[PDB]
RNA sequence: GCCGUUGCAUUUUAUGGC
RNA sequence: CUAAUACAUGCUUAAAAUCUCGACCCUUUGGAAGAGAUGUAUUUAUUAGAUUCAUAAUAACUUUUCGAAUCGCAUGGCCUUGUGCUGGCGAUGGUUCAUUCAAAUUUCUGCCCUAUCAACUUUCGAUGGUAGGAUAGUGGCCUACCAUGGUUUCAACGGGUAACGGGGAAUAAGGGUUCGAUUCCGGAGAGGGAGCCUGAGAAACGGCUACCACAUCCAAGGAAGGGCAGGCGCUUACCCAAUCCUAAUUCAGGGAGGUAGUGACAAUAAAUAACGAUACAGGGCCCAUUC
């Protein structure tokens, strides 16, 4: 990747070379994505080089979601815990008011689970169902009220279902993409739109109402009373 | 830090205990007392340091050691003062305290055995010292110098740090706390300004209200702002100046303009204001202490708000030119140096009582 | 010599890395210009570990001479040193042979 | 610490002049 | 002459093994005659799908494919000790799916002017359907049959803009200048031709064979490169320390990248002196060229 081809959500500035660090192949996508390379020394700019970061990387200082991921490049994503074991730091890659990823430092229980919507379910081989998550992440063996737009709450130390949200009116949305993201509300209602470009209207608790597709809906719990720990600005823009 | 000591209703102002003592100087210039047994020092244009232990609260101050230089000194890089000297300052280790004066030198001295232990040239004829000042719990000192110059040094180790530059007359007073930052006057430049040292920048507040304007008031219902005499800290957010005319001016670092200025404070005797010759606040705390020739230091208690201070009373056992005050506490002992004659060399009128020493007042909770 | 009063400031924990990093100011008056050398031994005498525990580069000096600010750096140990330095300071440092090719 | 004055009688305490 | 990282061979373990059920007995922390069944790739066919996808059996198919003779940290567990079972930590391949990186087909939107351009296309596919071939893939994409169709007046098509195309970068009327040879990509060509290859991704010419122009060497048999850049006409060196990419990959590399040469059409600051002192000496200077 080049420089001024890199997203806007990195805080990159245009000076400080000619390439970028491209996101390499993953779970995630390249796009909505930010490296680890972007994160230790861009972000919590604790390192100053490129070649300390790999130092870092070698020492078995950090895991993304409890593995290691020792790659330069590697596409963490979102609802990410990326865990420093020495000094004691746990995160979660959340995106900010202005589209950014944001630093949260979360508590260590909160730090042993995710929340995944599941893109599609089918039945797999030998007549065993599979829900497939967002992030990468195949689970078999679901409770058959599970369908698609329903986020799950992962267990992290299995690949196992501790928890299912399905996707209602009135339940906590978060945004993840689009021109309105990083906003809550929970729902307003739905639209069919038969042919694609589902439209989900959304209306915070400041009273005030956008419109988003389906692709960009992510619920994470109930109304008011939320299923994570989010960061000050709350979402409410 | 704020504003938190909240004793200006404790102070039993009435019964104060006050007592004077007569001293064999002429015209002290300044006193500073130390607080780790208390100290205290005084340097007078007889050319003398005196060393007097202050830690028995009812007793005078009593004679430990003094030092008077001479006529030898004169050159500049003598180990000894060869005129008037008009500030001193003690270290907060206690271990060693700094005249300097009209002989444009600045001497380090031992707490100890009374030794002139370094002797710094200013390398100007016009660089005299007026005020130093220590930071809290440091040894970074603040020179207020009378070519427009505030000069910046270190103790332990005896070096320069920087100079800081800009006024447009002779620095009288500088005032600090312990964070990195001190106020000045120039005293004739009707300015006062906030200095951050690491900053490198300052804060430049702006007196001079006309008094035309106050006609307008006597409209509505006095005397010139020439010389703002003094500056003192009371925190890290507001400070307050002593000027020429009675009034005292209130500070925010917030206002470009006064947030308060209190009208003709120690009088008048066409007629003829008092100075404001001394002013001192007790560290983070609402009460401060201001002085005159006119025999009673005027104390005041500073409001809740930061907006408005009142009268805490008078205290008359002081007659005399008070050039210089000093607090300490435990109870509270106020001493302050009275001399014949202002600080400055100024000439001075008719004044009762022709006296020259030190004032004590203790206070009580 | 003429008390150079090394000053330090922004002085940061990263026990990540095993070190403390923080910016050296240099004043530096009726002195021009002083080391490398001397400024690793006179500020290992306020973290009293060692003189190769002490990295430091950078020192654009001010204009005119009195002043000199540059960027520092120390470790826990020397084995750090080692590991976690450039190749070339330590090699400038004189811990370290330059291969050359 | 120069002088005067008062209570303890001067060390102690208070006041006037240079 | 002779090795393996070469070629051809075979258990899937204590008699296979593991699962369910069971006429009955007994209450249980249970036990039984007998009764059923089990890995897997390719092509076609049938049927279930109640609540042709998945899933399954069925009947055949293929050169009938696979089925752990593995690797390291340690020289590993266990008994009266058997050709024993395998392997404490985690490591590779293989079966199959999704994802990621992409790649390919596809929807809509989006530039000047022009009727002094009113009809365009068919024919040997233009339009539709049938069926077949072809490809990684649905598809007139291609071929045989049948029909005579499809677009268009708030405008199809024909035609000019010497700007190879836009997103974009500066002055900042947005009109405009410059670049579009663009910072990102798309079309062309590597002497000209046809055929062929590798890789998931090339139509590789900065891959191969052959044909054609075409020249260099010759010991006279034969062997060989593709007519190219660069400069004048108006002297070019060093280094992977950073960014990113690659790695037989914490080593190093990069005709990626970074660092010195070049100077009156212009133009930029200011140096070539500053301050004192005395004895001699005056017909010294200006205006009317005048008087």
């Amino acid at each position: 990747l080049k420089r001024l081809a890199a997203p806007h959500h990195w805080l990159l500035d245009k000076l400080s070379g000619c390439y970028a660090p491209r996101p390499s192949a993953g779970p995630h996508k390249l796009r909505e994505s930010l490296p680890l390379i972007v994160f230790l020394r861009n972000r919590l700019k604790y390192a100053l080089n490129g070649r300390e970061v790999k130092a870092i990387l070698m020492q078995r200082h950090v895991k993304v979601d409890g593995k290691v991921r020792t790659d330069t490049t590697y596409p963490a994503g979102f609802m990410d815990v990326i865990t420093l074991d020495a000094t004691n730091e746990n995160f979660r890659l959340v995106y900010d008011v202005k589209g950014r990823f944001a630093v949260h430092r979360i508590t260590d229980e909160e730090a042993s689970y995710k929340l995944g919507k599941v893109k599609k379910v089918q039945l797999g081989k030998k007549g065993v169902p599979y829900v497939v998550t967002h992030d990468g992440r195949t689970i078999r063996y679901p409770d058959p009220n599970i369908k698609v737009n329903d986020t799950v709450k992962i267990d992290l130390a299995s690949g196992k279902i501790t928890d299912f949200i399905k996707f209602d009116a009135g339940k906590l949305v978060y945004v993840t993409g689009g021109r309105n993201l990083g906003r809550i509300g929970t729902i307003v209602h739905k639209e069919r739109h038969d042919g694609g470009f589902d439209l989900v209207h959304i209306k915070d608790s400041l009273d005030n109402t956008f419109v988003t597709r389906l692709n960009n809906v992510f619920v994470i719990g109930e109304q008011g009373k939320p299923y994570i720990s989010l960061p000050k600005g709350k979402g409410i823009k | 830090g704020r504003v938190f000591r909240y004793f200006g209703d404790k102070l039993l102002i009435s019964e104060a205990k006050q007592s004077f003592t007569r001293v064999g100087e002429n015209n002290l210039t300044c006193i500073s007392c130390f607080q780790p047994r208390l100290f205290a020092y005084t340097v007078s244009k007889d050319l003398q340091l005196t060393k007097y232990d202050i830690t028995d609260f009812s007793k005078r101050p009593k004679k430990l050691k003094y030092a008077k230089g001479g006529a030898k000194y004169i050159p500049n890089t003598t180990e000894g003062h060869y005129d008037e000297i008009l500030t001193v300052a003690a270290s907060p280790d206690g271990k060693y305290v700094v005249t300097g004066g009209r002989d444009r030198k600045l001497i380090v001295w031992s707490t100890e055995s009374l030794s002139p232990v370094k002797v710094i040239p200013t390398k100007d004829r016009r660089g005299e010292v007026l005020s130093l000042a220590f930071r809290k719990n440091s040894d970074q000192l603040y020179a207020s110098c009378a070519d427009f110059k505030i000069r910046t040094y270190s103790i332990n180790q005896f070096s320069q740090l920087e100079i800081l530059y800009g006024h447009h007359d002779i620095v009288e007073d500088i005032s600090a706390l312990a964070m990195e930052r001190c106020v000045t006057v120039g005293a004739r430049d009707r300015t006062a300004m906030l200095w951050k040292i690491p900053d490198e920048t300052r804060l430049t507040f702006r007196g001079g209200d006309e008094p035309q304007k106050l006609l307008r008031r006597w409209m509505k219902e006095f005397f010139c702002e020439g010389s703002i005499d003094v500056v003192s800290m009371v925190d890290d957010f507001h400070f307050i100046t002593g000027s020429d005319n009675g009034n005292i001016c209130l500070w925010s670092l917030a206002k470009k303009k006064p947030i308060f200025t209190e009208r003709i404070a120690h009088g008048i005797l066409l007629l003829q204001p008092f100075w404001i010759t001394s002013l001192y606040a007790i560290p983070y705390s609402n009460v401060f202490i201001s002085g005159s020739w006119s025999g009673s230091l005027k104390v005041w208690k500073i409001s809740d708000n930061l907006r408005s201070f009142e009268l805490l009373g008078e205290l008359s056992g002081a007659k005399g030119v008070v050039t210089k005050i000093q607090v300490v506490e435990s109870k509270f002992r106020i001493l302050a140096s009275i001399a014949k004659e202002h600080r400055l060399g100024r000439w001075i009128a008719n004044v009762s009582g022709a006296r020259n020493g030190i004032y004590s007042a203790v206070i009580d909770q | 010599s003429d008390a150079v009063t090394i000053r330090t400031r922004k002085v940061i924990s990263n026990p990540l890395l095993a070190r403390k990093q923080f910016v050296v100011d240099v004043l530096h008056p009726n002195r021009a210009n002083v080391s490398k050398d001397e400024l690793r031994e006179k500020l290992a005498e306020v973290y009293k570990a060692e003189k190769d525990a002490v990295s430091v580069f950078g020192f654009r000096t001010q204009f005119g001479g009195g002043k000199s600010v540059g960027f520092g750096l120390v470790y826990n140990s020397v084995a750090e040193a080692k590991k976690f330095e450039p190749t070339y300071r330590l090699v400038r440092y004189g811990l370290a042979e330059k291969v050359e090719k």
